[PDB]
């Protein structure tokens, strides 16, 4: 809840700026957020996770069909209640 | 419990009484009875006061009389949430050979269903008594050795006396 | 037929308990069973929830 | 008075189903040989349910109604077959 300065280095994570836009990195984690100035999240990931990791931004898999696996896993036609 | 009574006090556990003599209390070992208990999401309660915890989802048998057959109790669990460790008590079902080989069922709300018909309560047959209890919670009383507790949102329990 | 009674305005909706609600917590009454106005349910193969008076089942 | 003679209960038989005895009683109960009944009650045929909340309503086949004999007022509905 406190409001920190920027940048900032804390347990692994720098919160930097690039380019005039903010980057979170984790590269002992495992990966790189960042924002742009209108808004728009982006997350660049290893391939440490190839098949493990299950979300709203879906499996690093191959196919791009399968990849709406619910929080129980199955295999949703809808975008929506995913 | 690191407080101070006199000689020839008697206070009582729920179970039994014991009386103070000479620095040392004494104590009865008569029986008393038990409370398997359902709750939460998938928290149980042995009748002999074990906790323990079992995240199924199947029709599970929760009770039973395993040398005659006077009943027998089925929990019946499902996912409850998003999340996979939430699985929670939908419903239960109460067999009693004593009378028909009937079969009653405890459902999702405060509502009661034997052999398939909705019932209003109460429910006066011979042995059993089906009635609310704060006209938001069921309890069934089968006999003198045996009660039960609503399982509308997952709260079972039951009263074993010691003839079990 | 259209009846004559005691009814509620159609912003809201009878409950068992003798209020009339809003359809936001109307339960549902899956094979029987009352369910709350957000219960998500399932078995194994199936996936099941209520919303606001249905029961939105799937496989 | 004795020029007052109401009616209480009304028992109904349908031989098709069980050989059942349906009793409407002094309230808006009903009882089905002997066990009391919450409505709705979908057997096979017969339909159960209450008309405003505060009236009962049998509906045996699509040739049969009935109504509440709480406080006395019974009816039926019979179609052409009869
Ligand atoms: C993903 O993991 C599953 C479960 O271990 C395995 O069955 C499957 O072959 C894996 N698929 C890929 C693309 O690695
Ligand atoms: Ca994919």
């Amino acid at each position: 809840d406190q409001r920190v300065s920027m940048p900032y280095a804390s347990k692994g994570l720098y919160l930097e700026t690039e380019a005039g836009y903010y980057k979170l990195s984790g590269e002992a984690y495992g990966f790189v957020a960042r924002i742009d100035g209108s808004g728009n999240f982006q997350v660049l990931l290893s391939d440490r996770y190839f098949n493990k990791t299950c979300g709203l931004c879906g499996n690093f898999n191959i196919f791009a069909e399968d990849d709406f696996m619910t929080q129980e896993g199955t295999l949703t036609s809808d975008p929506y209640d995913f | 419990s690191g407080k101070r009574y006199p000689p020839g006090t008697s206070l009582s556990r729920d179970c039994n009484t014991c009386i103070c003599r000479n620095s040392q209390w004494i104590c009865s070992n008569e029986e008393c009875p038990g409370e398997c208990l359902v709750t939460g999401q998938s928290h149980f309660k042995s009748f002999d006061n074990r906790y323990f915890t079992f995240s199924g989802i199947c029709q599970y048998l929760l009770a039973r009389d395993c040398q005659d057959h006077s009943f027998s109790i089925v929990i019946e669990t499902v996912q409850c949430a998003d999340d996979r460790d939430a699985v929670c008590t939908r419903s239960v079902t109460v067999r009693l050979p004593g009378l028909h080989n009937s079969l009653v069922k405890l459902k999702h709300g405060a509502g009661v269903a034997m052999d398939g018909q909705d019932v209003q309560l109460p429910l006066l047959k011979g042995d059993l008594r089906i009635q609310h209890t704060v006209t938001a919670s069921v309890r069934l009383s089968y006999g003198e050795d045996l009660q039960m507790d609503w399982d509308g949102r997952g709260r079972l329990l039951v009263k074993l006396s010691p003839v079990y | 037929a259209c009846l004559e009674g005691c009814f509620c305005p159609p912003g809201l909706y009878m409950d068992e308990r003798g209020d009339c609600v809003p359809k936001a917590q109307c339960p549902c009454y899956y094979d029987g069973e009352i369910f709350q106005p957000e219960d998500i349910f399932s078995d194994h193969h199936t996936m099941c929830y209520c919303e606001d008076g249905f029961m939105h089942c799937t496989m």
